[PDB]
C-alpha cells in the first residue's frame, strides 16, 4: 500500500503545484532590470572603487 | 755569458722545446670545453628562469634541482671569468688570480655538495624518512652552503701560508695542501655510489613481478640508471685515474672528461627541466590561461 | 488503482507545461539589446590565506564582511580575519570530513557537518576563552551536504538521505522536515527575509520550500545532470543553478519557469558554486576547469576570468556590501579577488 | 611595523596557532588513509572484526610494528557522490565474497551478486579520481565456496566459462575475471583469498600497503 | 573562572619574594597575563605583561630590572619573583587575564589581590576631575583627557573604562569606547573625541558607587588614570 | 702521475699555460738571436 500512498501523494503534489498565480516573464523581467539598474551605483563589483575608499588596498 | 738576460735564463739558450708533447689535442679539446660550456649555459639559464617563473611547484625535489642549476651557472661564470689568464699573471703572482681561483674552488665544492644533498633527499625518499620537511629543508641548504664556507677558507689559509706561488693551482713536485678540498670530494662521491647502488637494489626488486618481459625490464633498468648518472656525479669515477705515461689513454682520458665535464649541467639542465612532465603541465597551464586571458 | 493515478498526473504535467507554454509571452535575453555591455572585469588577488594542509570544502561570509569560516579535509575549522591575513580561530574536529559550514548572523556560533552525520555547532563567545561543542544534530541516515543559520536559535539543514531539516538548537530537535526529493540533496541557499528557501538536488530539479508551513510550492526542472550549487537572488524574486553540464541557469519564482542558460562551447566542465553580486549583475560561476568566471547576469556573455588556482574550486563567497570575493580549492588556498580601477 | 600592541598579539597569536597547525600536519602526515568500499553482503564485519582483534563513518585504528594503519568503513548509497573526499588515500581494500554467486539479488531481476560486484569493481576501476590508487581484492569465504562448488556447478554465474568444477581452476578464473577488469597500468590489483577464521589478513594488508608505498616513491622519483 | 594570588606579607627592604597567581576554570596558556599595582591611597599602576606562549615580555620603566615575571602553562601558574623591594612597592597586587584578538574583550577579569608591605615620551593620562556627588535616579558624565591622540589608522581607539567598587576587585565596563562588556547592563555608554572621553551614566543605581579609570591602550608601557570616586 | 678527473681543468690550464710559455720563450729567444 505503500505504492498507492506515494502515487496520491505525488497527485496532490502536482495539484497543489498546478493551482499557482503565475505572473508573466515580461513584469517580472522589467522588476529585475529596475532592481539592477537601481542599485547598479552602490555595487563595487560592477563599479570600481577608488584605493583610497577600498579598504583592501 | 750573462746569467739573466731579457727575460731568457742561459752563449747557447737552454730552452724547454725539446721535451714537449702533442699540443693540437689540449686546444681541440679546449674547443669542445667552451662549447660544452656555452650550450650548458644556455640550456641552464633556460631552466633558471622556468624554475622561477613557475610557482606552482615548490616542492623540495624542485629547490634542490634549482639551488644545482644555480650553482652550475655561477661555477661556469666563473670557469669563462678563470681562463683569461695568461703566462704572465701566472708568473707574476696578483690578487685577482688568486681570489678567481678561490671562489672557482668555493663553487666546485660547493656543486659536489649540492649533489650529495640530492643524493641524500633521495635517499630519504625511496627508503626511509629520518625527520620533518622543515628541518630537511634546513639541514640541505645548511649542508650545500654553509658547509663549504670552512673547508674553502682553511684551504686559502693554508695555501697562502705553505705555497704563494702560480696562481694557487700550481701543481710542484710534492704538493699535499690541494688535498683538503679535494679530500672530501671523493669521499661524497662514493657515499653517493653507494646511495645509488642501494638505489639499483630497490629497482629491480621492484621490477621482479612488476612485468613478466625480461627484455623491458633489463631496458628498465638501463634508462633508469643512464639518467641517474649524471645526477649523482658518478660520471667522475667513471674514469677515475689515468697514468700519465700511456699516450692513447691520455688522450681517451682528456677527451672523454672533457665531453662528461663540460656538458653535465646541460644534461641535467634538459632531462630534469624539460622532460620533467609537471614542468610541461605548468607550462601549457599558463599557456591556456593567457590564450583564455587574450582571447576575452 | 495506480493506472489512473498515472494517467491524472501525467495530465496534471501537461497542464503545468501548457501554463508555463502560455506565461512565456517574450524572452528575456531579447529585451535587453538596449541595455550597455558591461565590459572588462579586471580582477587582482589582494590577500592570499595558507592555513590549510588539506582541500578546503566550504566557506561563509560574516554579516561585518570581516571575518570568514574555512573547514579543511585535514579535520579543521579555521575563522580567518580577511583584511590582515589574521588566524582569529581555528576549531579542531571530530571528523576530519566536514564537507559544510556556517557562520551565525549575530556571530556567535559556527556549525560544521560531513559525513560522520552529525552537525556539531561551536560556540565562539566563552567565559572560558576556548572554543567548545556547543551543540550536536544527529537526525539524518545520509551525509550532511549544507548548512545555514536562519537565526540562532533555528539551523536549516540539507542531508544525503533525500531530506532537509529545520532543527531548534536549544532542544534539540528537528522542528519541521522537508521530504519532497528523489535524489541527494547538495545545496540550499535562504531568501533574505528568511521566508522561503531553494534547494537542489541530484533528481535534475529544485524545489521551493517554506519555512513555517513545511510543504513545497514550486518545482524547477530544466538541468540534465546533477545540480550542485545554489544562489538565491537578492531582491527575493529569481535565484540561479549550477550543474555538472557546463550549464548554469537563471530561473525565476514568479513566472514559474527557467530565464536563462549561460553556457559556453569551450567549457565542458562541471560547476560546484555560483554566486551573485551585490546589485545582481555578475553572476560568480566556479568551474571546473581550474578557474572561475564572470558572467553579465543580463546579457549572458563571459564578462570576465579569475584565474588564480591550481586545483578545482570548490567553494566561493561575496560579502554583503559586495567589496570583494573570496575564492577556496583544493589547492589549500584561500584567494581574496577584489577589482580596482 | 606601524601596529598597535592588540595587532602584534594578534599577529603571535597568529604564529601559535601556525605552529600549532604545522605540528598537527607533522602528526597526520605519518598515517595511512585506507578505503573499505564493499557491498553488503560481502562479508566485510568479519574483515573489521578480523583487523579489531553508528550511522557515521566507522574508524578503526590498528598498528603493526612499525606502521599505524586507519580503516574508514561507510556502510546505502546509490550512486556514492562523497567517493572525491577519499582520492588521496593509497589503498582501496575492495572486498567480494565467492559464495555470492548461487544467491539472487531481492529484486529477483536476472542479475547476479558475483555480476554487481564485477560492475561495482569496473566502475571503481574506470573512476577519474582513482587510476592512481591501487585496489586490493579479498576474496572472502572460501569455506562456502568450497562446499557449493560440489553441488553446484559454475555454469550460471559464467556462462563464457567451459571448465570442470575444480575449486582451485574456478577460483584462478574467478581471480582472472576480477583482473582483467583494469586496463590502467599504474595501479595492481593486489589479490588474497580469505576466510571466516584467518590471522595472516594484517600480514597481507602490511605487505601490500609496503609494496604500494614504494611503488608510490619510485614513480614519484621517476624510477618505476 | 578563578584567580588567587599568593605570596605577600610584610618585608623589610631589599628582600626578595616569590609570588604565585594560581588560575582554574579557564585556558590559562591561551591568554596572556598582567600584573597591576595599586598603592593603598593612589590609583591602579600597571607593572608587568607576559604574553601567551612566554615569547614577548613587556615591564614598566621604574620596575625595569628589578622584578622577573615568569608562568608555568602545565601547571597553570603565574610567577612573580620580585627583588629589591623599596618603600614605593607596598601595594595590593592584582593579577589579570587577558587575550587579544579581533573583537576580544581584554582585561575582563580582575584577579582577589595580595597585600605586600615593605617597612616624557609616555602618555599622560589626565581626569581633572578628581570626584562628583551624585544621587540616584540622575545622569553622570565624566571626561578623561589623554595627551596624544588615541585614533589608530585602523579606526580603533584604544580606551578602557573601569570600574573599582569599594572593597571590591576592580571590574571592566568599557572596551574600545564602542562596546559594551560581557555582564554589564546596557544604562552606561562611551562617547568623545580624539582627545577629550566622556562616560555617561543613565539612571544611576546603589551599585554603581566607586572610582571610575580611564586608559589608554595605544602604546606600551601602559599609563592609567588619576581615577573618579563617586560620592553619595 | 695523479691526474684525478675532478681536477681535469686545471691540469688542461696548467698545461696550456707551459704551452704559451714555451711558445713566447721560443720567440722571445728567436729575438735576442736577431739581436746577436
Amino acid at each position: 500500500t505503500a505504492s498507492i500512498a506515494q502515487a496520491r501523494k505525488l497527485v496532490e503534489q502536482l495539484k497543489m503545484e498546478a493551482n499557482i498565480d503565475r505572473i508573466k516573464v515580461s513584469k517580472a523581467a522589467a522588476d529585475l532590470m529596475a532592481y539592477c539598474e537601481a542599485h547598479a551605483k552602490e555595487d563595487p563589483l560592477l563599479t570600481p572603487v577608488p584605493a583610497s575608499e577600498n579598504p583592501f588596498r | 755569458c750573462p746569467e739573466y738576460f731579457n727575460g731568457v735564463k742561459y752563449c747557447e739558450p737552454i730552452l724547454d722545446d725539446k721535451q714537449r708533447k702533442y699540443d693540437l689535442h689540449y686546444r681541440i679539446a679546449l674547443v669542445v670545453n667552451y662549447l660544452g660550456h656555452c650550450v650548458s649555459v644556455a640550456a641552464l639559464v633556460a631552466a633558471f628562469l622556468l624554475f622561477l617563473a613557475l610557482r606552482s611547484i615548490r616542492c623540495l625535489r624542485n629547490v634542490i634541482h634549482w639551488n644545482l642549476i644555480t650553482t652550475f651557472i655561477l661555477r661556469n661564470v666563473m670557469w669563462f671569468l678563470l681562463q683569461l689568464v695568461d703566462h704572465e699573471v701566472h708568473e707574476s703572482n696578483e690578487v685577482w688570480c688568486r681570489c678567481i681561483t678561490t671562489i672557482f674552488n668555493y663553487f666546485v665544492v660547493t656543486n659536489f655538495f649540492w649533489m650529495f644533498v640530492e643524493g641524500c633527499y633521495l635517499h630519504t625518499a625511496i627508503v626511509m624518512t629520518y625527520s620533518t620537511e622543515r628541518l630537511r629543508k634546513c639541514l640541505f641548504l645548511f649542508i650545500g652552503w654553509c658547509i663549504p664556507f670552512p673547508i674553502i677558507v682553511a684551504w686559502a689559509i693554508g695555501k697562502l701560508y705553505y705555497e704563494n706561488e702560480q696562481c694557487w693551482f700550481g701543481k710542484e713536485p710534492g704538493d699535499l695542501v690541494d688535498y683538503i678540498y679535494q679530500g672530501p670530494i671523493i669521499l661524497v662521491l662514493l657515499i653517493n655510489f653507494v646511495f645509488l647502488f642501494n638505489i639499483v637494489r630497490i629497482l629491480m626488486t621492484k621490477l621482479r613481478a612488476s612485468t613478466t618481459s625480461e627484455t623491458i625490464q633489463y631496458r628498465k633498468a638501463v634508462k633508469a640508471t643512464l639518467v641517474l648518472l649524471p645526477l649523482l656525479g658518478i660520471t667522475y669515477m667513471l674514469f677515475f685515474v689515468n697514468p700519465g705515461e700511456d699516450d692513447l689513454s691520455q688522450i681517451m682520458f682528456i677527451y672523454f672528461n672533457s665531453f662528461l665535464q663540460s656538458f653535465q649541467g646541460f644534461f641535467v639542465s634538459v632531462f630534469y627541466c624539460f622532460f620533467n612532465g609537471e614542468v610541461r603541465s605548468a607550462v601549457r597551464k599558463r599557456w591556456h590561461r593567457w590564450q583564455d586571458h587574450h582571447s576575452l | 488503482e495506480l493506472d489512473q493515478l498515472r494517467q491524472e498526473a501525467e495530465q496534471l504535467k501537461n497542464q503545468i507545461r501548457d501554463a508555463r507554454k502560455a506565461c512565456a509571452d517574450a524572452t528575456l535575453s531579447q529585451i535587453t539589446n538596449n541595455i550597455d555591455p558591461v565590459g572588462r572585469i579586471q580582477m587582482r588577488t589582494r590577500r592570499t590565506l595558507r592555513g590549510h594542509l588539506a582541500k578546503i570544502y566550504a566557506m561563509h561570509w560574516g554579516t561585518d564582511s570581516r571575518l570568514l569560516v574555512s573547514a579543511s579535509q585535514d579535520g579543521k575549522l579555521i575563522i580567518w580575519d580577511s583584511y590582515t591575513t589574521n588566524k582569529v580561530h581555528a576549531i579542531p574536529l571530530r571528523s576530519s570530513w566536514v564537507m559544510t559550514c556556517a557562520y551565525a548572523p549575530s556571530g556567535n556560533y559556527v556549525a560544521c557537518g560531513g559525513l560522520d552525520n552529525i552537525c556539531s555547532i561551536y560556540n565562539l563567545k566563552t567565559r572560558e576563552g576556548n572554543v567548545r561543542v556547543s551543540r550536536e544534530l544527529a537526525g539524518h541516515t545520509g551525509y550532511l551536504s549544507c548548512c545555514r543559520f536562519l537565526d540562532d536559535n533555528q539551523i536549516v539543514t540539507s542531508s544525503g538521505d533525500t531530506t532537509c531539516a529545520l532543527w531548534d538548537i536549544e532542544t534539540g530537535q528537528q522542528t519541521t522536515t522537508f521530504t519532497g526529493h528523489t535524489g541527494d540533496v547538495m545545496s540550499l541557499s535562504l531568501a533574505p527575509d528568511t521566508r522561503l528557501f531553494v534547494s537542489g538536488a541530484c533528481d535534475a530539479s529544485a524545489k521551493l520550500w517554506d519555512v513555517r508551513e513545511g510543504m513545497c510550492r514550486q518545482t524547477f526542472t530544466g538541468h540534465e545532470s546533477d545540480i550542485n550549487a545554489i544562489c538565491f537572488f537578492p531582491n527575493g524574486n529569481a535565484f540561479a543553478t549550477g550543474s555538472d553540464d557546463a550549464t548554469c541557469r537563471l530561473f525565476d519564482l514568479r513566472a514559474d519557469q527557467e530565464l536563462m542558460t549561460y553556457s559556453h562551447d569551450n567549457i565542458i566542465c562541471g560547476i560546484t558554486s555560483v554566486s551573485f553580486s551585490k546589485s545582481g549583475r555578475l553572476l560568480l560561476a566556479g568551474y571546473d576547469d581550474f578557474n572561475c568566471n564572470v558572467w553579465d547576469a543580463l546579457k549572458a556573455d563571459r564578462a570576465g576570468v579569475l584565474a588564480g588556482h591550481d586545483n578545482r574550486v570548490s567553494c566561493l563567497g561575496v560579502t554583503d556590501d559586495g567589496m570583494a570575493v573570496a575564492t577556496g580549492s583544493w589547492d589549500s588556498f584561500l584567494k581574496i579577488w577584489n577589482g580596482s580601477s | 611595523c606601524t601596529l598597535s600592541a592588540e595587532d602584534k598579539a594578534a599577529v603571535e597569536r597568529s604564529k601559535m596557532i601556525d605552529r600549532n597547525l604545522r605540528e598537527d600536519g607533522e602528526k597526520a602526515a605519518k598515517d595511512v588513509k585506507l578505503l573499505l568500499l564493499g557491498a553488503g553482503e560481502s562479508g566485510k564485519s568479519t574483515i573489521v572484526k578480523q583487523m579489531k582483534i553508528t550511522t557515521g563513518i566507522v574508524e578503526t585504528h590498528f598498528t603493526f610494528k612499525n606502521l599505524h594503519f586507519r580503516l574508514f568503513d561507510v556502510g546505502r548509497d546509490e550512486r556514492r557522490k562523497w567517493i572525491h573526499c577519499f582520492e588521496d588515500v593509497t589503498a582501496i581494500i575492495f572486498c567480494v565474497a565467492l559464495s555470492g554467486y548461487d544467491q539472487v539479488l531481492h529484486e529477483d531481476e536476472t542479475t547476479n551478486r558475483m555480476q554487481e560486484s564485477l560492475n561495482l569493481f569496473k566502475s571503481i576501476c574506470n573512476n577519474k579520481f582513482f587510476i592512481d590508487t591501487s585496489i586490493i581484492l579479498f576474496l572472502n569465504k572460501k569455506d562456502l565456496f568450497g562446499e557449493k562448488i560440489k553441488k553446484s556447478p559454475l555454469t550460471i554465474c559464467f556462462p563464457e566459462y567451459t571448465g570442470p568444477n575444480t575449486y582451485e581452476d574456478a577460483a584462478a578464473y574467478i581471480q582472472a575475471q576480477f583482473e582483467s577488469k583494469n586496463r590502467s597500468p599504474n595501479k595492481e590489483i593486489y589479490c588474497h583469498m580469505t576466510c571466516s577464521t584467518d590471522t595472516n589478513n594484517i600480514q597481507v594488508v602490511f605487505d601490500a600497503v609496503t609494496d604500494i608505498i614504494i611503488a608510490n616513491n619510485l614513480r614519484g622519483c621517476g624510477l618505476y | 573562572v578563578q584567580l588567587v594570588e599568593s605570596g605577600g606579607g610584610l618585608v623589610q627592604p631589599g628582600g626578595s619574594r616569590k609570588l604565585s597567581c594560581s588560575a582554574s576554570g579557564f585556558a590559562f596558556s591561551s591568554f596572556g597575563m598582567h600584573w597591576v599595582r595599586q598603592a593603598p591611597e593612589k590609583g591602579l599602576e600597571w607593572v608587568a605583561y607576559i604574553s601567551s606562549g612566554s615569547g614577548t615580555i613587556y615591564y614598566a620603566d621604574t620596575v625595569k630590572g628589578r622584578f622577573t615575571i615568569s608562568r608555568d602553562d602545565p601547571k597553570n601558574t603565574l610567577f612573580l619573583q620580585m627583588t629589591s623591594l623599596r618603600s614605593e612597592d607596598t601595594a595590593m597586587y592584582y593579577c589579570v587575564r587577558s587575550i587579544y584578538y579581533y573583537g576580544s574583550s581584554p582585561f575582563d577579569f580582575w584577579g582577589q589581590g595580595t597585600t605586600l608591605t615593605v617597612s616624557s615620551a609616555d602618555i599622560v593620562m589626565t581626569q581633572a576631575t578628581s570626584s562628583v556627588p551624585v544621587t540616584p535616579g540622575e545622569s553622570v558624565s565624566i571626561s578623561c583627557r589623554s595627551s596624544k591622540s588615541l585614533l589608530h589608522s585602523n579606526g580603533n581607539t584604544y580606551l578602557y573604562w573601569f570600574l573599582q567598587r569599594p572593597g571590591q576587585s576592580p571590574q571592566l565596563l568599557i572596551y574600545r569606547m564602542s562596546n559594551l562588556a560581557s555582564g554589564v547592563p546596557d544604562r552606561f555608554s562611551g562617547s568623545g573625541s580624539g582627545t577629550a572621553f566622556t562616560l555617561t551614566i543613565s539612571r544611576l543605581e546603589a551599585e554603581d558607587v566607586g572610582v571610575y579609570y580611564c586608559m589608554q591602550h595605544l602604546e606600551y608601557p601602559l599609563t592609567f588614570g588619576a581615577g573618579t570616586k563617586l560620592e553619595l | 702521475n695523479p691526474s684525478l678527473s675532478i681536477d681535469l681543468t686545471f691540469h688542461l690550464l696548467r698545461t696550456l699555460l707551459e704551452l704559451a710559455r714555451t711558445q713566447s720563450q721560443r720567440e722571445r729567444a728567436e729575438q735576442n738571436r736577431i739581436i746577436f
